[PDB]
């Protein structure tokens, strides 16, 4: 990447152990940070490895947009990592291995954030959409699967599948992570496996409301 | 059947039994030859998922 063999020669210069100093064990050095989304100040910035996410975003990025309890979920390392919602946020930190045990993992360190007045399945729907324009399709699982999942989540967004289908679509991605070739199969798994497991109610209330509505 | 009083005396004499309690020719009593359509619900393997057939 750039930014490893950019820290390379400053690296050298002032000694691996400095760079050592910061971060955990296993987890050391400082690392960039991009906060986008629903934030007063969306910026870019250096910071300690195992910054909690908390500080970083009420630090540099201004506050999540109507405050902190507006909060609703965030992405901590771009698209292909899976969300976490704000009960888990409240005092997670922000590495490799802390990340891994939320379920998610640390990514490109790219913070997304969402507010309570936003459709997640919309945003999950459209980073599935993004996926599928965005796979080279040479190999079956990702192709075929990966299609299949955008039309799913485009069937969630308005409510017109059953709740049946919500475990079927897990498995769905099952399949797809971890038989492709490369790790585009499993970026585009991972943000449906997040959605579902951290917000199955929202996408059961929707279904109910459009059965409702449609009888 | 459309037998009179007597004959049908006759006939359960002869044979000792109540001839027209149950009777062998078959009359309106029987079912409808056009019926409603049906339904016919499904097997148990057709769920959506947790239905891998290396299971089954
Ligand atoms: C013995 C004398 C014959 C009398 C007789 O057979 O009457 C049968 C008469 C009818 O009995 P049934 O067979 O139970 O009734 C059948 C239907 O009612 C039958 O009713 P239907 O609606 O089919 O009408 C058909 C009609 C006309 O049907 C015909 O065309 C055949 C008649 C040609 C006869 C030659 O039959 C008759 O009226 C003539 C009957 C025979 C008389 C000759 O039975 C009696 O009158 C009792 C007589 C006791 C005998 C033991
Ligand atoms: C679909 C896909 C897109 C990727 N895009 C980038 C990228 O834009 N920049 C990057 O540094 N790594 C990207 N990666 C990860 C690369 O595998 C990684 O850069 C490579 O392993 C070397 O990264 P490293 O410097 O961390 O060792 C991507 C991986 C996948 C599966
Ligand atoms: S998983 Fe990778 S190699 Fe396979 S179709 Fe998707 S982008 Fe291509």
């Amino acid at each position: 990447n750039v930014e490893t063999v950019a820290v390379s020669p400053t690296i050298c210069r002032r000694g691996g152990a400095w760079f050592a100093s910061f971060g955990r064990e296993r987890n050391s050095g400082t690392k960039l940070f991009n906060i986008s989304g629903h934030v007063n100040h969306p910026c870019t910035v250096e910071e300690e490895m195992s910054v909690p996410l908390k500080e970083l975003i009420e630090k540099h990025a201004g506050g999540v947009i109507g405050g902190w309890d507006n909060l609703l979920a965030v992405i901590p390392g771009g698209s292909s990592t899976p969300l976490i919602p704000k009960s888990v946020c409240e005092t997670v930190l922000m590495d490799f291995d802390a990340l891994v045990q939320a379920q998610t993992g640390l990514g490109t360190a790219a913070v997304i954030v969402m507010d309570r007045s936003t459709d997640i399945v919309k945003a999950i729907a459209r980073l599935i959409e993004f996926y599928k324009h965005e796979s080279c399709g040479q190999c079956t699982p990702c192709r075929e699967g990966v299609d299949w999942m955008n039309k799913v989540m485009a069937r969630f967004v308005k409510g017109d599948a059953r709740p049946a289908e919500i475990d079927s679509l897990w498995e769905i991605s099952k399949q797809i992570e971890g038989h492709t070739i490369c790790a585009l199969g499993d970026g585009a798994a991972w943000p449906v496996q997040g959605l579902i497991r951290h917000f199955r109610p929202e996408l059961e209330e929707r279904m109910q409301q459009f059965a409702l509505q449609h009888q | 059947a459309s037998a009179t009083r007597v004959i049908q005396l006759l006939r359960n004499w002869a044979s000792g039994r109540d001839l027209q309690a149950k009777l062998q020719l078959r009359y309106q009593e029987i079912s409808k030859r056009t019926q409603p359509p049906p339904k016919l619900p499904v097997g148990p393997s057709h769920k959506l998922s947790n239905n891998y057939y290396c299971t089954r």
